[PDB]
């Protein structure tokens, strides 16, 4: 285990793979990234700096493309303290890479190995890197590009054989076959909701790829305080603001002032029956276009309303979930369990439980009924990003900055499916309205659609340029509406994506992103915050004009 | 500036000081209380617009054209 | 006046003014309160040694 | 505090084995004892001032007006989750239609109807039957970490978040 | 009670401080402007706090008046156990 | 092993406030809160007595780590 | 019959029931079929699970009769089955058909 | 300038591209308050140790009982990973469900009558 | 003869209802959760002594 001879143990294989037949070359080019950085976070471990910073400098040239904002916090790490308070490479140090590959390559990769002419970087193979072997042909150099990208990096087969029930609750043997909590205790006036739901769904256009949507962009103009977080109700008629001035502004979108419900010594003079029931208690001295809401110490990164348009949520910097009242419009609860900057909060679709997602690498299941959380979401080794429910809400998908999708069984905490293969961290996340299907968008501008009985992640959209920050599938599910901060809201055809849908873990994913655009739609300097669907199907964005 | 004792100014930040390279490093006490303040601008307002009429992008002035 | 003087007594000031916005709407928010009174500003200065 | 003199003489040595300070000077253990008792004072001080500030009532006082009392949204409430429990009467009311040959039906559902509520509003009956003491709570505690600078953002202060 | 009795006569005196800008730097915190008459007992007390140090910083400066410097805020805060920085830029 | 027994903490209470019962979660945090910091002192004023090659732990050692870390000052 | 959820058996179970109703069985749904099955399966094994016979005395107090469900409330009554000898100055009968 | 230099390739070799230009100035300024409490701390300790010349061990000793203090983290992975199993396997225990706004006990919530003075 | 008809009813019910939670949409574990909060509160009781307790 000499550390002087580092670089006489990597470069060795590097030679071998390099030699090998360029079919077994590209799978066996997967064990240059993970082999390089647990040798070198071994060396400044074990207080070898010196010859640490030598070992970085001949093979960090060698690395892919897409793994430079990898490299670049492994620079600046050369001390043993540096490293131990950093706490993803120490979570990076202790676990395994896990390294898919196939039997047809490994069996050269073993009569490499098995070998004592090398006889330690065996050692630190079978020692810092699983193995997990699959039976099939090896796949190519842009197959292997689609599904890599993540520090324990693709997860094994194992953990994406459990049974998800993806489908929706009330038959669907894929999903709880009789509880189909439809909402906590479904009141008369959520059942009330539902009857002018069915209204609007009368007048909803199916869209495909030749009926495209009309978009209507809801820019933010003057915005000197900067917009952190959008949300919209389900149907189009609030809209929330989370801003950098610590501020969370609802606008209406209806021609229908937001007004606050009447004081107590007005309601308790109000007479028994004669109506009185949900518009004589409404206050018309308080009727605005426009409610701040003030209450946080810190710019509010999440913003997400209730499906019976009350109950606002908001997160922010300060390490507090606030719910918000759209009745009073103040504030109710301060959910106080992260430390640190909670960059996601989402409520359920049936609206009790919520989750958050903070700087604290966990996401946290709140019911709002108690203080402290229900789930403890602790497997990400970055911070919890995203944070969304699946439609019949017994799964959380939490995106992350670890370049890894996760999702979790509400029952038990575990998680159940782990997607890699983005090259930056998740800033969006969007399920179909299925519950089949699963859209991820990051920092390198792939949005990655995922299998959820399956987990192969069978199309990939490579459309946009810069963060793909948000994504939102139609009300039909037949067109998956992207916004970036490239300026541009694009629509990819979500049927003809998902029209194919194991024992090999992977599909073959075509190149299907040139047939899979209908638009492109180039926005005036404003970035897509928000992207939202209409239950008419049509498309509201929301940006903030920069 | 740094306060051992922490407790007038905690992690709120002052908003740091402006300070330039080519600055005079000596003004006259009565130059900053004469001068014009400048104008607080326009609170946030929401504006709704078209970015695409069933698929074409109009040219109205809240669209590049 | 020196200029740097300016900038930082006018630097000391905006952040005195942010730290009894924090602290007493910390005080209030503690005794479950979402407005801060009279009580919560005579307990703030005091926990910034003010002598009020 | 006044710490006990005896076990703690072979408190500090236990934990001088690590270090290689095998005994201890005699004016060390009444000087650690001096010392834990002004660090508990200094906290017991400030726990008290601040559980003192939720016995400040204003009501008594004329000189305070009161702004926004919620609690009373609390009456809106039991008028309006009563009111939704009313109307899952009518729909119960509406069952009873449903559950010569209907009109038997409803006396037989209403046998184990009646009898099976007054059955749980006994199982509700057995399960209720089953000086200023100043108290500080662990959000007095938590609220004197998060405003210092040292355990603000510490292991002892984000684990006190779930205890 | 006297801070009660002072603080009802604040419907008039205008202090140094707008409220207006006083009150800014409040809604920053989360501090509303529910009464007037509270955002001047802060604005007053952010003057005083100032108002003392400039005050300590001068008999400082009598010792070594006309222009307050860096090397007179230093032993000023000094007492209040507060290390004034020199930029050095 | 345990150096604080439960009772002189209440004598701790008794002397601020006759009137002052704490919950017994407080009351198991107050001992964490003296185990851990007896802890901290020794650790670091045994470095200090490492540092004058010293290994006998003179009362001095640990009046400088109060001094320096804690603010704390008790004479000898 | 709904009738055996007043029993410690039935109430530990509810309790259950309602750390899930906290916690992941929100409201009825699931822990209203469950309770459902509860019924069936307590009746069915109240029935046919064996049982012993025996005589005994009493004094009233109370009695109440509907749904054909009687409650009666006996003061100073000791009831003695088999070997067993008993006391009760306050005892409260449940009878269904 | 000379130390403002280094200080903008800092940025560049952490790819931060865009940035204000306050942003130098007060890196710059955190940079000295840093150095400034590193040395003042050295000297303390050198004077403990009764040294006229603050040399390499007491500048060794004031970084790693400064970052003792200072520049905390995260919880560790092995903390975590131990309060959610004990959370995830406890059952919660149980409060008051149905109570339409449905919320935490009342000191847990910012619900109270809330107070203001009478104007006079 | 008490303790041991009541082990009887609860592992009847348990088992035959295992179904119902798994038509349901259950994980196993929340049924030995029941399992488990049943039994202990019984213990905590202390009404008569039971095997649960005693583990």
């Amino acid at each position: 285990g000499d550390p002087t001879m580092y670089e006489e143990y990597y470069s060795g294989l590097k030679h071998f793979i390099e030699c090998s037949l360029d079919c077994h070359r590209a799978e066996l080019s997967q064990l240059f990234y993970p082999l390089f950085v647990h040798m070198y976070l071994e060396l400044v471990y074990n207080q070898h700096e010196n010859e640490a910073k030598s070992f970085f400098e001949k093979f960090h040239g060698d690395q892919e493309c897409y793994y430079q904002d990898d490299l670049r916090v492994l620079s600046s790490l050369t001390k043993k303290e540096h490293m131990k308070g950093n706490e993803t490479m120490l979570d990076f140090r202790t676990s395994k890479f896990v390294l898919r590959i196939s039997r047809d390559s490994y069996q050269l990769l073993k009569r490499h190995l098995q070998e004592k002419q090398n006889n330690q970087i065996w050692n630190i193979v079978q020692e810092h890197l699983y193995i997990d072997i699959f039976d099939g042909m090896p796949r190519s150099k842009q197959q292997i590009d689609a599904m890599v990208g993540s520090l324990a990096g693709e997860a094994k087969r194992e953990a994406n054989k459990s049974k998800v029930f993806f489908g929706l609750l009330k038959q669907d043997p894929n999903a709880p076959p009789q509880n189909r909590i439809p909402l906590p205790e479904l009141k008369d006036s959520d059942k009330l909701d539902k009857i002018m739901n069915m209204k609007e769904t009368t007048k909803r256009v199916r869209l495909g790829p030749d009926c495209l949507p009309s978009i209507c962009f809801y820019t933010f103009l003057n915005a000197y305080q900067g917009l952190t977080a959008v949300d919209v109700t389900d149907d189009s008629s609030l809209i929330a603001g989370g801003f950098a001035d610590s501020t969370v502004r609802v606008w209406s979108v209806t021609p229908k002032k937001l007004r606050s419900v009447k004081q107590a010594s007005d309601l308790s003079l109000i007479d028994k029956e004669s109506d009185d029931v949900l518009e004589r208690i409404m206050d018309e001295k308080t009727a605005s276009e426009l409610k701040i809401l003030y209450g946080h110490s810190g710019p509010v990164y999440g913003a997400s309303f209730s499906p019976d348009r009350n109950y606002l949520l908001s997160s922010s910097e300060d390490g507090t979930v606030r719910l918000w009242s759209l009745q009073t419009f103040t504030c109710l609860v301060g959910y106080k369990g992260h430390n640190y900057p909670v960059w996601d909060t989402q409520f359920s679709p049936y609206g009790y439980y919520f989750v958050s997602g903070g700087h604290d690498r966990v996401a946290r299941l709140w019911a709002t009924d108690h203080y402290q959380p229900l789930r403890i979401f602790a497997g990400h080794l970055a911070d919890v990003n995203c944070t969304r429910f699946h439609p019949n809400s017994n799964y959380v998908a939490t995106g992350s900055a670890d370049r890894t999708v996760r999702l979790w069984d509400v029952l038990n905490g575990n998680c159940v499916r782990i997607f890699t293969g983005h090259k930056g961290p998740i800033h969006s996340l969007t399920f179909s309205p299925n519950g089949r299907f699963l859209a991820t968008g990051a920092t390198d501008g792939r949005v990655l659609l995922w299998d959820i009985g399956h987990g192969l992640m069978v199309g990939e959209l490579k459309g946009h340029t810069d963060t793909v920050c948000s994504l939102r599938f139609s009300r039909d599910g037949e067109i998956l509406a992207s916004g970036s901060m490239d300026n541009t809201v694009r629509l990819w055809d979500a049927i003809k994506a998902f029209e194919d849908l194991t024992a090999t873990g992977h599909i073959n994913l075509p190149e299907n992103s040139q047939e899979l655009l209908l638009g492109t739609y180039m926005t005036k300097s404003t970035p897509v915050v928000h992207l939202h669907f209409t239950r008419r199907n049509l498309v509201l964005a929301a940006g903030a004009y920069s | 500036f740094h306060a051992q004792e922490f407790i007038p100014f905690r992690f709120a930040s002052g908003g740091g000081r402006e300070l330039y390279f080519y600055e005079e490093k000596e003004v006259d006490l009565s130059d900053i209380i004469n001068t014009p303040l400048p104008r607080v601008p326009l609170d946030v307002c929401l504006k709704a617009h078209w970015l695409s009429i069933e698929g074409c992008q109009p040219a109205i002035p809240e669209n590049p054209p | 006046a020196e200029k740097a003087s300016v900038e930082t007594l006018t630097e000391m000031l905006q952040s005195y003014i942010s730290e009894i916005g924090r602290s007493a709407k910390s005080y209030c928010e503690h005794t479950a309160r979402t407005q801060p009174t009279l009580s919560d500003i005579v307990v703030t200065l005091v926990e910034m040694g003010f002598n009020v | 505090t006044f710490l006990l003199q005896a076990p703690l003489q072979r408190r500090i040595l236990e934990i001088g084995k690590k270090h290689g300070i095998t005994e201890l000077h005699p004016d060390v253990v009444s000087y650690v004892s001096h010392a834990t008792q002004q660090r508990l004072q200094n906290l017991v001080e400030k726990i008290s001032e601040t559980a003192q500030q939720k016995n400040f009532s204003y009501k008594d006082d004329d000189r305070y007006e009161q702004a926004s009392d919620v609690r009373a949204q609390l009456k809106f409430f039991e008028q309006l989750d009563q009111i939704e429990k009313q109307r899952k009467d009518e729909q119960e009311r509406e069952i009873l239609m449903r559950a010569q040959l209907r009109l038997k039906q409803k006396a037989k559902e209403m046998q184990q109807q009646e009898l099976a509520q007054m059955r749980q509003r006994d199982a509700n009956l057995t399960a209720l039957a089953a000086q200023r003491i100043t108290r500080v709570n662990l959000r007095d505690l938590i609220f004197c970490l998060e405003n210092e600078r040292e355990t603000s953002h510490s292991l002892l202060l984000y684990k006190a978040f779930l205890k | 009670t006297p801070l009660v009795d002072f603080l009802m006569q604040l419907e008039d005196y205008t202090p140094t401080i707008p409220d207006a800008v006083t009150g800014y730097y409040l809604n920053r915190a989360g501090f509303e402007a529910s009464d007037p008459r509270i955002i001047r007992l802060i604005s007053l007390a952010a003057q005083k706090f100032i108002s003392d140090i400039a005050n300590d910083a001068l008999q400082h400066c009598k010792m070594k008046k006309y222009t307050l410097t860096m090397e007179d805020l230093t032993p000023a805060l000094s007492e209040y156990g507060i290390n004034v920085k020199k930029p050095h830029y | 092993n345990q150096v604080l027994t439960k009772k002189k903490l209440q004598d701790l209470v008794r002397e601020v406030d006759p009137n002052e019962q704490l919950d017994e979660d407080v009351e198991e945090m107050l001992l964490q809160i003296a185990d851990d910091f007896i802890e901290s002192v020794v650790t670091a004023a045994c470095q200090l007595a490492r540092h004058r090659k010293s290994s006998t732990l003179e009362v001095k050692d640990v009046q400088l780590h109060l001094e320096r870390q804690w603010n704390m000052w008790i004479p000898g | 019959y709904q009738l055996y959820r007043n029993t410690t058996l039935g109430n530990s179970l509810q309790e259950s029931l309602d750390e899930l109703i906290q916690s992941q069985q929100i409201t009825p749904q699931l822990a209203l079929q469950v309770l459902l099955q509860f019924d069936k399966a307590i009746n069915a094994a109240l029935a046919q699970r064996v049982r012993n016979r025996v005589n005994f005395r009493g004094s009233l107090n109370t009695y109440r009769f509907c749904d054909n469900v009687w409650t009666f409330v006996l003061n100073d009554v000791e009831f003695r089955e088999v070997t067993e000898l008993i006391k009760v100055d306050k005892v409260k009968i449940v009878a269904c058909d | 300038p000379k130390d403002a230099q280094m200080m903008a390739q800092i940025l560049k070799d952490m790819g931060i591209t865009e940035y204000e230009p306050r942003v130098i100035n007060q890196m710059l300024e955190f940079a000295f308050r840093y150095v400034t409490t590193i040395l003042d701390d050295a000297k303390i300790y050198s004077s403990h140790a009764k040294k006229a010349t603050v040399d390499a061990d007491d500048v060794r000793l004031a970084i790693q009982c400064r970052a003792d203090q200072s520049f905390t983290s995260p919880p560790p992975r092995d903390f975590l990973l131990d309060i959610a199993r004990q959370r995830n396997q406890t059952p919660l225990p149980l409060i008051k469900p149905y109570s339409g706004p449905r919320l935490p006990p009342d000191r847990y919530c910012l619900t109270a009558p809330n107070y203001r003075l009478k104007s006079l | 003869t008490v303790p041991k008809l009541y082990r009887s009813v609860i592992e009847d019910v348990i088992n035959d209802v295992r179904d119902i939670f798994l038509d349901d949409g259950v994980d196993e574990q929340v049924l030995m959760e029941l399992k488990t909060l049943w039994e202990n509160k019984l213990m905590q009781s202390r009404a008569v002594d039971g095997f649960h307790s005693e583990e």
